[PDB]
């Protein structure tokens, strides 16, 4: 999360959104880690 | 999709249901995806449905995390067209060459190509941009079906 977002905070290409999408892209199918309940619209994450 | 839209999306499914239990009819994949900001063709679904024929198209069910898979599975799309597509492709009842199309032969294509409208349908898109003589300005009837 924090490493992702101070690359994502260095960068134009980079829309909140995009700092989700970089987290289900880099995570995902990790043992701690779980998406939104569906709300990619709203853009958020719940961890364990 | 963001949870905002998805939100919309789950009443756009929730609406929709049989025995009250989260179940949307196979049948109404597509539409409901159309709504939502997509076109998807009936053999694009098919294939992210799995061949039913009629009867198992008309009684297998989705559920909510089968659907939106499904949605996003089309809605991140390869070809989907564009005005300049579309005027050559609908250019596509032309007779001579005219610059305006031919009245029952848009309805004909509609029951007779690939995605066989039924006489409903086909009258739907086309009624009324025809003139006097039955001939359809394309290259307007074209922003029609591209926009609404």
């Amino acid at each position: 999360v924090l490493a992702l977002l101070d690359e994502e905070c260095w960068f134009p290409k980079a829309t909140d959104t995009s700092f989700v999408e970089k987290l289900i892209q880099e995570q995902g199918n990790h043992a701690k880690f779980q998406k939104s309940k569906q709300l990619k619209d709203k853009t958020e994450f719940c961890i364990l | 999709f963001s949870e905002e839209q998805t939100a919309e999306f789950k009443e756009a499914f929730q609406l929709f249901d049989r025995t009250g239990d989260g179940k949307i009819l196979y049948s109404q994949c597509g539409d409901v995806m159309r709504a939502l900001g997509q076109n998807p063709t009936n053999a694009e679904v098919m294939k992210v449905l799995g061949n039913p024929k009629s009867d198992e198209m008309n009684l297998k069910t989705l559920k909510f995390e089968q659907f939106l898979p499904m949605m996003q599975t089309i809605a991140k799309n390869k070809d989907q067209g564009c005005f300049e597509d579309y005027v050559e492709g609908l250019r596509v009842f032309d007779k001579e060459g005219n610059g305006t199309v031919m009245g029952a032969e848009i309805r004909h294509v509609l029951v007779t190509l690939g995605e066989k409208m039924t006489e409903e349908e086909v009258e739907q898109l086309v009624a009324g941009h025809e003139d006097s003589n039955g001939c359809i300005n394309y290259e307007e009837l074209v922003r029609m079906v591209l926009s609404g």
